[PDB]
């Protein structure tokens, strides 16, 4: 195919990000290659603009307040009209002529989907206020999406795009399930999840050969923050399988990293212990267990695990005050942004509490009076409640 | 064909229980004097010599006693006493300068019926052959010592008496009775060959051999057997050449049960004797002469033989054993004749009778002259 | 007044006479003495002054006045005088006249005066001999109180000696004081001349027709310087007439003369008291009359030796004397009281008919030896006959003593013995088996036609057969180590009980007996259940024992049994170590063991049931240089043992011994080949634990699973690249080096590794690489074939560990 | 005690089913009679170069198969008339008491006088009223020959005297005081009478013995029939034998049955006074049979004692000719042999044939044979007539 040659090269180019040197072409096919069907020339603008669409979607900068529609949508009697059955002398024979209809319906699926991926992040953007980002439910809509749109687009010439898009899609996914599996301490799936997401990452991402659109660098951003999130969760079954001075050379590879600064606390400042809290959410243990095995189910005194204890075991003598504050106080901690405060005679322990999660609840204790007016202490927690609740990880959506 | 009346009798005091084949006569002390053994099933062997009524000695060995006898088994140019028990024990006596227990003991298979001692080979040892009551045969020989075994033939009817005789070559063989009035011949040990003779054919049936026919003959000779039934027949044969030539049968209405030989009449030939569970004794020469003896006592067992009875003599002898726990023994069974005759048909046959008659001028024609003769030569001297 | 004449020649023995008056007059008048006499008279009498019949012819007279009163008869009164004078004389004249004779270096003079009084050696005096007997006997005629008589006659003569020591017996009975002398005349001379005889000679006379005297005289040797005093006290009639004063004594000596004339006996007792006399001659009398009497051997026993039983029978009634009869002689005889202890105590006319064997205790006492040995014979054949129809006929427990007497009545016909080999040293229990044995053959006897014999009250038992012919009885016992039976025969034509004994010997069958008995035993014992033989029993010894003394397969025996020996390859390992192997886990090869009996030995033993119209049981046993190591030696024994039947087959290699021993074969060498591999696993299984070739040897035979087909949530492990295989084997070497096995290969283009923990012994989990091709894969090891899951626990804890390093190995490749 | 060993050797014997009695016995042929009717025949038959005993049963006519036997007697008649006398005295069990009879058997036919066979059936019945004790013969000297006559032993102590008739040739019975004037007034049973004639002379002597022991000889002319003299003693037990013998002068032998067997020595001058006794023959129970013949070879007689317990004692006559009065000649034991039943009657007759007599002893049992030594008797006679001849020819 003579014809399609140049347009097997002009679609191919855009696999990676060639949208300036794809104009060029299509602007040589606009009138140094004339005297041709006309649909040729159509398909060619079709394409032009869409690089420039494809360009704002990478951005991802067009749409924070939108536009982001309808130049978007503006392209539906473009690819439509583009195939006009046959009639009057046009191009080629009548042999290849009618090659583009079963593209241009592949465009039309495209650019619904790329409308509905918009939407999408959209909605996910309006949602990132909140207080908490319920990952259920962006799960539970995300997959309408992914099923009615796959396998929507294939006349072997646009498989580049479709990898990019399926891990612009699949990608996501994981990140959110791991989102998700995280929030509800899902060792394996998250760790699967995630680390799939890793691989499919790099082939379309770091095989670059410019700067990655925003875009990307979100995404990365995203992924980044998620790895030191899983860390510190699982940080006290993960310890078990190395060295205490071997960890520490991975502990300081997470660009949050969460364990250090404890460690360096209780050293800068004599204390009693810093301890992380998953209620059960109305649970096997530490680790991967069996597929289906003997879970003797949760009872007394046990909907309050510390998951992660700094210095030394809990203290059995400090925990019958901790799930007696936990539920005496059990409100304003529920707004996420406060940290509670009691300090006693007999134990002479200040047990600072925020609430960064649903699940989760970080404490501490001293040794004698605090003077909560401290502010040494509160803004340390703040710091680290301002990291593990996302509100800038869902929101710096665009620049 | 006539009866006579034993008088002269000794009795030996005897209590217990005995196999028809447990009791024999024989030199044990080697003094050329005959004794006489007694076993029982109690496991003692007593011993009589000369005319005590007590036992001589008794000897016990372990076990119940089925055969005795007495002669030269270990070949050392002596006579001892072979005790044979019923589980195949083995014991041997030397009654030769207070039970007297025995030298040597060696354990054969049990089952054991009927003895037997002599060289039935050829080869200058005695060997010892053993009945069964399994129909079995076993020879031996002492091997210098112990006994080592020969060989082990099979029958089909049941074994009562082993005999040794002198085969038509010049050789000692090996008779065994058998049921039906037959026996059969053993091959010598370094198979079984039978012979028949017309009743029921499970009559038991016993069997001797070994009859002298002259004097001075006992040395080397052999060649006439006997064969007797419970039916109450018996037969004398030869065992010569090829067929075996019927010498003589005799019928009689008796449970006949034993078989021995004699020599009552002193002239070198052996008589057989015989005798019945009711005690009718039986001497039959090779003649056709029966003597008939009745002890009217039922016996148990019987043993015709040399016995020294009386101021040191053997003499043969006549021993039953009845119920009476006694053992009977009669020492002058010896006779002038065996036949009827008479003196004037014993003195035609010497030619000095007739020399002298014609001498006389008196010619034995006329038997009432020749009668009044001798009359007048008897009983009127002058 | 009336006077008497006396002769002149008592002139001086009027002390005497006057003394033999006062008794003579004392008999006929009961009291110059005065008498009464009752005519009544009174007699007042006094003396006055004046061969045999010149002596007594009736010189002083007697001068007697008598007042009679009526019919006295005064003529009468004086002859009785004239009698009593005459008898005094008389009486004193026999006292003093031959009374006082004698009866026939001082010591030796002393001694022929002793010899003389008492006379058993000497000669008799002349008194004694013609004189006393005709003195005694003429004053009988004239009346007087001292004088006997007796007479008797007896059939024969020979009694003299039987009546002589009954006589003497019988008068020192009546009379201490006397003594007997036997005093035989000398059968050449007469006048006096009478020669004593020793006590004992029987009759020194055989010649008959010789009439022989005999001289009894009977006399007190203390009647001498004696009559003065008391004599006899009281069995003399008489004492000294008048007194013994005035130192004049009368002779009241008594004597005693018996006699006889070839036969006739005659008492002259004198002296004797008078009631006590009469009862002596009474006695005698009767004593003689008792030996005549027995005359019924001379009757019935000497007359009959001779075939004359019609002749002379008993009670005929030899001779009919009518004198005294004969009270012996009565219808109602007492024969066995009469030839024996000759006395008058205080069918017979065949009784030796046709039976072999002082005269009177010699001729009757084989008579009486005779007549009891028919009464022996007697009881004997009622004891013998009494039996035989109870038993035939009527379908009791004869004691000990009917026992013997049948089995001394009987044969001996046949025997025979058999062998009990359960005992080693006949190579509580055993006994245990033995009554079992006897039992068995107790039911088989039975079974026959047999009725036990019972024993009323006083381990062999007899049992019994009656038949027409006669009685057969059989003894079963334990005698040693053998069991013997014997067979009794008892004769009551006169063939057809031996055909009987014949027959029933044929069908004796010990052997075949003690073939079922053993081979079932065997395989009792072989199941276990029936713990009859000791524990620790070497089966394989008794095995070869019983096989080495029945090699034959005795004739009507039911059980079978086979002996075989095998050799397998093992070539692998050794062939004991095999053995010991297939022993520990016997169970699993349904197969069981045998602790044979200080050094231990096992067997393996295996039955079942196998019916092939057969219906057997079917009993296995097995037991067993660098060659022989690599040789497994195991000798196994078949047993076949019946079902239904028990008793030996009364009627007449094997197929269903060669049909079992067939696939015996084949499955032994299936278990072996089979057997061989399920230890050559398990040996190094256990050394793993501590071989690359070793290592891969295994895996060809054990059960592993996939991670992907335990739980797909692993299955994202199956595709990830070599290297992370790497980073993990590095991972868990540094984490348990105590666990980690590594192996390699001598290229590096393959490793194996292997984490345990002790413990869960049941799997270890493995990972493995090849780094050439790529082929990585992830498994779990089972040794055994997991039966299965719901329609272990242990197991999953490796699963977690090992999977637990499997997430921080991602991890690091992530941070 | 036995001064020599009995010669005699025992022959032959036959069992008798039943036993006989004394009088059973009876005579080269014998006969025994049996109790229980038997009558048996013994003889011998030659053949070649031996002999074979012979006894056969006899059948006599006229007694039934239930009577029993009490006496038997046979004789041959006087030389003037042949013909064998045979007599049995039988009794009839029929009835409480036994009814006595007597047969008598002679064949009177020509041709059949010795024949035994005719003789067996030719019986004349003759009725009794009295028990038989034994049946004999005797010779008288009856007008110029003799006769013998039969004698019978009674029931009633008297002797029965049987004459064959001259004239219808029967046997009736006769007087006994006729010819036998010292057989009468008797007291107890004859047992056993011997009478013995002398030859060539008219007198002879009579011996008897009772139940009662009273032993009766008596010396009787027989032309005058007149007692010549007359002897009687009074013995102990029944007679069971008496022989009149002269030993080399006549003697007789009384065998009592509980007294020794004794002789009493020169009857016609001494009596019956001065007798000799035989030593010691007492000791073997009751002497049944007795018999005077020569049994040393000697031609002297000998005595033969046979006692109930089975003894055959033999005395021989040392000789007065001797010359020993310390020790006078008397008898003595020379042999004695044993049986194995008692015997009751003895014989001695030349059965076979040779001369040398046998011995028949009839014995509880049944009859033995006894012969003489052959050995002996074969040298005794060579010796004699080798002696004979050589006095013969030195002598003459």
């Amino acid at each position: 195919p003579v014809e399609q040659a140049v347009l097997e090269t002009f679609f191919s180019h855009l696999g990676i990000f060639s949208y300036d040197k794809a104009k060029d072409n299509v602007e040589k096919e606009r009138e140094a290659n004339k005297s041709a069907g006309g649909s040729w020339l159509s398909l060619l603008a079709a394409l032009a603009h869409l690089a420039a669409a494809e360009k704002v979607y990478h951005s991802l900068t067009y749409l924070g307040q939108k536009s982001i529609r309808t130049i978007y949508t503006s392209l539906h009697n473009e690819l439509k009209k583009v195939v006009t059955g046959r009639g009057a002398l046009g191009g080629t024979a009548p042999h290849v002529e009618e090659l583009l209809s079963h593209l241009s319906e592949q465009l039309c699926f495209f650019v619904q989907a790329r409308m509905e991926i918009a939407d999408f992040y959209e909605k996910m953007y309006t949602l990132s206020t909140q207080k908490f980002i319920n990952a259920e439910e962006l799960v539970g809509l995300l997959d309408a999406i992914m099923k009615k749109y796959s396998s929507r687009f294939h006349h072997p010439i646009l498989s580049p795009l479709e990898s990019s898009f399926q891990l612009e899609v699949d990608v996501l996914c994981h990140l959110l399930k791991a989102q998700a599996q995280v929030s509800e301490w899902k060792f394996l799936p998250s760790l699967v999840n995630l680390h799939s997401a890793h691989t499919k990452l790099q082939t379309w991402g770091q095989i670059f050969e410019v700067q990655p659109p925003h875009l990307f660098l979100w995404l990365m951003k995203l992924k980044n923050m998620l790895l030191a999130k899983f860390s510190f969760y699982f940080h006290e079954a993960l310890s078990r399988q190395t060295t205490a001075s071997e960890m520490k050379t991975l502990t300081a590879k997470a660009n949050p990293d969460f364990f250090g600064k404890i460690s360096s606390f209780i050293r800068k400042y004599d204390a009693a212990n810093v301890s992380l809290i998953f209620d059960n959410r109305g649970f096997q243990g530490h680790g991967y267990h069996h597929p289906h095995s003997y879970r003797e189910a949760p009872k007394g005194v046990d909907q309050y695990p510390a998951v992660v204890s700094l210095p030394s075991d809990r203290p059995v003598m400090h925990w019958p005050n901790v799930i007696m504050i936990m539920t005496d106080r059990t409100s304003d901690l529920n707004s996420l942004e406060k940290v509670v405060h009691f300090y006693d005679d007999k134990v002479q322990s200040t047990y600072f509490l925020t609430r960064p999660e649903p699940h989760f609840t970080i404490v501490i204790i001293f040794e004698s009076k605090k003077s909560e007016r401290d502010s040494h202490f509160i803004s340390f927690l703040n710091e680290v409640s301002l990291a593990l609740k996302n509100p800038k990880v869902f929101a710096s959506l665009k620049p | 064909m006539r009866s006579v009346s034993y008088v002269q009798r000794v009795a030996l005091e005897f209590s217990g229980s005995l196999f028809p084949h447990a009791i024999c006569l024989g030199d044990v002390d080697n003094d050329t004097l005959n004794e006489l053994v007694v076993g029982d099933t109690s496991g003692k062997v007593s011993v009589y010599k000369n005319d005590d009524s007590r036992p001589w000695l008794t000897c016990s060995c372990q076990g119940m006693l089925t055969c005795v006898g007495v002669g030269d088994v270990c070949n050392k140019g002596k006579n001892l006493l072979v005790a044979v028990s019923a589980e195949g024990w083995f014991h041997l006596f030397d009654l030769t300068p207070e039970e007297q227990r025995p030298v040597f003991k060696q354990h054969i298979p049990a089952n054991t019926k009927v003895m037997l001692i002599s060289d039935i080979d050829g080869d200058g040892c005695r060997e010892l052959v053993v009945g069964y009551t399994d129909r079995v045969v076993r020879a031996f020989r002492w091997e210098e010592g112990q006994l080592v075994s020969l060989k082990k033939w099979m029958l089909e009817g049941q074994v009562d008496s082993l005999s040794v005789t002198l085969g038509p070559l010049g050789l000692p063989e090996l008779m065994v009775s058998q049921p039906g009035c037959a026996y059969a011949i053993l091959l010598c040990t370094w198979d079984v060959v039978l012979h028949q003779t017309i009743h029921n054919k499970n009559v038991s049936t016993h069997l001797i051999g070994n009859i002298k026919q002259g004097h001075g003959t006992e040395s080397s000779g052999s060649g006439l057997f006997a064969l007797c039934t419970l039916d109450g027949t018996l037969k004398l044969m030869e065992e010569m050449e090829e067929a075996d030539k019927l010498l003589w049968s005799v019928q009689v209405d008796h449970q006949l049960f034993a078989l021995e030989k004699l020599d009552v009449t002193g002239n070198g030939h052996e008589e057989v004797v015989a005798c019945a569970w009711d005690g009718q004794t039986y001497i039959i020469d090779h003649n056709r002469t029966v003597v008939r003896f009745q002890v009217d006592e039922n016996i148990r067992a019987f043993c015709a033989g040399l016995y020294a009875c009386k101021e040191g003599r053997n003499s043969p002898c006549l021993v039953y054993v009845t119920f009476n726990q006694k053992i009977y023994v009669y020492w002058e069974v010896q006779l002038e004749r065996m036949e009827s005759t008479n003196l004037v048909k014993l003195l035609e046959t010497k030619p000095e009778y007739h020399s002298l008659l014609q001498e006389l001028g008196v010619d034995p024609d006329d038997l009432p002259v020749t009668r009044a003769l001798l009359h007048q030569t008897l009983y009127h001297p002058d | 007044v009336l006077h008497l004449a006396l002769p002149t020649s008592c002139r001086p023995w009027l002390p005497a006479l006057a003394w033999y008056l006062r008794q003579n007059l004392l008999i006929f008048l009961h009291s110059l003495d005065i008498y009464l006499y009752n005519g009544v008279a009174c007699i007042t009498l006094a003396f006055v002054d004046e061969e045999f019949e010149q002596l007594t012819q009736v010189a002083p007279r007697l001068r007697l006045d008598v007042w009679e009163k009526g019919n006295i008869s005064i003529v009468q009164l004086e002859e009785k005088l004239r009698g009593a004078a005459r008898q005094a004389l008389a009486d004193a004249i026999i006292e003093l006249q031959l009374l006082p004779a004698s009866l026939c270096g001082a010591q030796r003079q002393k001694r022929r005066t002793t010899q003389l009084e008492e006379g058993e050696v000497g000669t008799l005096h002349p008194v004694f001999a013609r004189v006393a007997q005709r003195w005694m006997e003429f004053m009988v005629q004239i009346g007087c109180a001292s004088v006997s008589r007796s007479s008797a006659h007896m059939v024969s003569r020979f009694l003299l000696p039987s009546i002589l020591s009954e006589f003497t017996a019988l008068v020192t009975s009546m009379a201490g004081d006397t003594s007997v002398r036997i005093f035989e005349q000398h059968l050449g001379s007469e006048p006096e001349i009478f020669g004593p005889c020793s006590p004992g000679q029987l009759g020194p006379s055989p010649r008959p027709a010789a009439e022989r005297h005999l001289l009894l005289l009977g006399r007190n040797f203390l009647q001498w310087r004696r009559p003065t005093q008391q004599a006899a006290k009281a069995m003399q009639r008489f004492e000294p007439g008048g007194d013994g004063s005035s130192g004049r004594n009368a002779p009241r000596q008594r004597l005693l003369l018996l006699e006889v004339v070839d036969k006739k006996l005659q008492l002259l007792t004198y002296n004797w008291a008078p009631d006590l006399g009469a009862a002596l001659g009474r006695a005698l009398v009767r004593l003689v009359q008792w030996q005549n009497a027995r005359a019924h051997l001379i009757f019935c026993l000497l007359s009959q030796k001779l075939g004359l039983f019609h002749h002379y029978g008993q009670l005929d009634f030899p001779v009919r004397d009518e004198k005294e009869p004969n009270p012996f002689l009565l219808p109602t005889m007492e024969v066995e009281t009469l030839i024996r202890s000759a006395s008058p105590p205080l069918p017979f006319d065949e009784a030796l008919r046709d039976i072999t064997a002082d005269p009177v205790t010699y001729h009757g006492q084989q008579f009486l030896e005779i007549k009891m040995a028919e009464r022996r014979e007697l009881e004997r054949q009622m004891k013998m006959e009494n039996l035989f129809v109870t038993w035939q006929q009527r379908s009791m427990p004869i004691s000990a003593g009917e026992l013997e007497t049948l089995k001394q009545s009987s044969r001996l016909v046949h025997y025979c013995a058999t062998a009990m080999l359960f005992d080693p040293a006949a190579w509580p229990w055993l006994k245990e088996l033995s009554l079992a044995f006897l039992q068995q053959y107790v039911q088989y006897l039975q079974s026959i036609g047999f009725v036990l014999v019972p024993l009323r009250p006083p381990t062999t038992y007899h049992l019994q057969r009656a038949l027409p012919g006669g009685i057969i009885l059989m003894e079963l016992a334990f005698q040693g180590c053998y069991f013997c039976v014997k067979q009794f025969a008892l004769e009551c034509l006169s063939m057809l009980f031996t055909e009987e004994c014949d027959k029933v010997r044929d069908l004796m069958h010990v052997h075949s007996f003690s073939y079922d008995f053993h081979l079932r035993l065997v395989h009792q014992h072989v199941l276990g259940a029936h713990l009859v033989l000791r524990h620790g029993y070497h089966l394989t010894t008794f095995l070869r024992h019983f096989l080495a003394h029945h090699p034959d397969g005795p004739h009507f025996g039911r059980n079978h049994i086979y002996q075989g020996t095998l050799e397998l390859p093992t070539p692998l390992i050794a062939a004991h170590q095999l053995y010991n192997y297939v022993a520990d886990h016997a169970s699993s090869y349904h197969m069981k063991p045998l602790r044979m009996a200080e050094h231990n030995e096992y067997a393996l033993v295996s039955a079942w049931h196998s019916s092939g119209q057969d219906d057997f049981d079917v009993s296995l046993l097995v037991c067993h240089g660098e060659a022989e190591r690599h040789v497994l030696r195991l000798q196994f024994f078949v047993v076949l043992t019946s079902q239904r039947e028990l008793f030996p087959r009364l009627t007449a290699l094997f197929p269903p011994l060669a049909a079992e021993v067939g696939m015996a074969r084949a499955r032994l060498a299936q278990l072996v080949r089979l057997a061989g591999g399920h230890c050559r696993r398990d040996t190094l299984w256990k050394r793993l634990f501590l071989a690359l070739a070793e290592l891969e040897e295994l895996l060809e035979a054990v059960h592993a699973k996939s991670i992907g087909d335990i739980d797909p949530q692993l299955d994202c492990f199956l595709s990830m690249t070599v290297s992370w295989y790497q980073s993990l084997i590095k991972v868990l070497l540094s984490r348990f080096p105590q666990s980690c096995r590594h192996f390699q290969s001598p290229d590096l283009g393959t490793q194996y590794l292997v984490v345990l923990n002790q413990k869960f012994t049941d799997c270890f989990v493995l990972v493995f690489l090849d780094s050439h091709l790529g082929k990585t894969s992830l498994t779990v090891v089972f040794r055994e074939p997991f039966p299965v899951q719901p329609q272990l626990v242990s197991t999953y804890h490796h699963l977690e560990s090992v999977i637990n390093t499997a997430c921080f190995t991602l991890w690091t490749r992530l941070l | 005690v036995a001064a020599g060993p009995c010669p005699l050797r025992e022959d032959s014997f036959t069992r008798f089913s039943s036993q006989s009695n004394v009088y059973g016995l009876a005579g080269g042929e014998l006969l025994a009679a049996t109790l229980k009717g038997k009558v048996l025949g013994f003889r011998y038959q030659d053949l070649r170069q031996k002999i074979r005993p012979v006894a056969k049963e006899l059948q006599f006519n006229y007694i039934p198969v239930d009577a029993e036997i009490v006496s038997i007697d046979t004789f041959n008649k006087s030389p003037p008339k042949r013909g064998l006398v045979v007599g049995i005295t039988f009794i009839k069990d029929s009835g409480d008491k036994g009814s006595p009879f007597l047969n008598i058997y002679c064949d009177y036919e020509p041709g059949s006088e010795y024949n035994l066979d005719s003789i067996a059936q030719s019986c004349l019945n003759l009725e009794l009223q009295f028990t038989p004790f034994q049946l004999c013969h005797a010779e008288v000297q009856v007008g110029d020959q003799l006769e013998t006559v039969f004698l019978l032993s009674g029931n009633d102590p008297a002797i029965h005297l049987y004459k064959e008739n001259e004239g219808l040739h029967q046997f009736e019975e006769q007087p006994v005081e006729n010819l036998f004037p010292e057989l009468t007034n008797l007291t107890s049973s004859v047992l056993w009478l011997d009478v013995h004639n002398f030859p060539g002379t008219s007198r002879r002597l009579s011996a008897l013995g009772c139940q009662s022991g009273y032993v009766r000889v008596a010396h009787v002319d027989q032309r005058s029939r007149e007692v010549l003299q007359m002897w009687s003693v009074l013995q102990d037990g029944p007679i069971s034998r008496v022989i009149v013998f002269s030993l080399s002068e006549y003697s007789v032998l009384v065998a009592s049955m509980l007294e020794p067997a004794v002789v009493y020595r020169d009857l016609l001058n001494r009596g019956l006074e001065d007798q000799l006794l035989l030593p010691g023959s007492d000791q073997f129970d009751s002497v049944l049979c007795s018999l005077v013949t020569d049994v040393d070879l000697d031609g002297r007689p000998e005595v033969l004692v046979a006692t109930y317990g089975q003894e055959l004692l033999c005395y021989k006559y040392r000789g007065p000719e001797s010359g020993l009065p310390e020790a006078q000649h008397g008898f003595h034991l020379l042999w004695q042999r044993s049986f194995s039943s008692p015997l009751l009657a003895m014989a001695h007759v030349d059965l076979t044939g040779d001369g040398l007599q046998e011995l028949a002893v009839v014995s509880l049992k049944g009859v033995h044979i006894l012969q003489h030594s052959l050995i002996q008797a074969s040298e005794l006679v060579l010796t004699r007539l080798r002696h004979q001849v050589e006095q013969r020819r030195r002598r003459l």
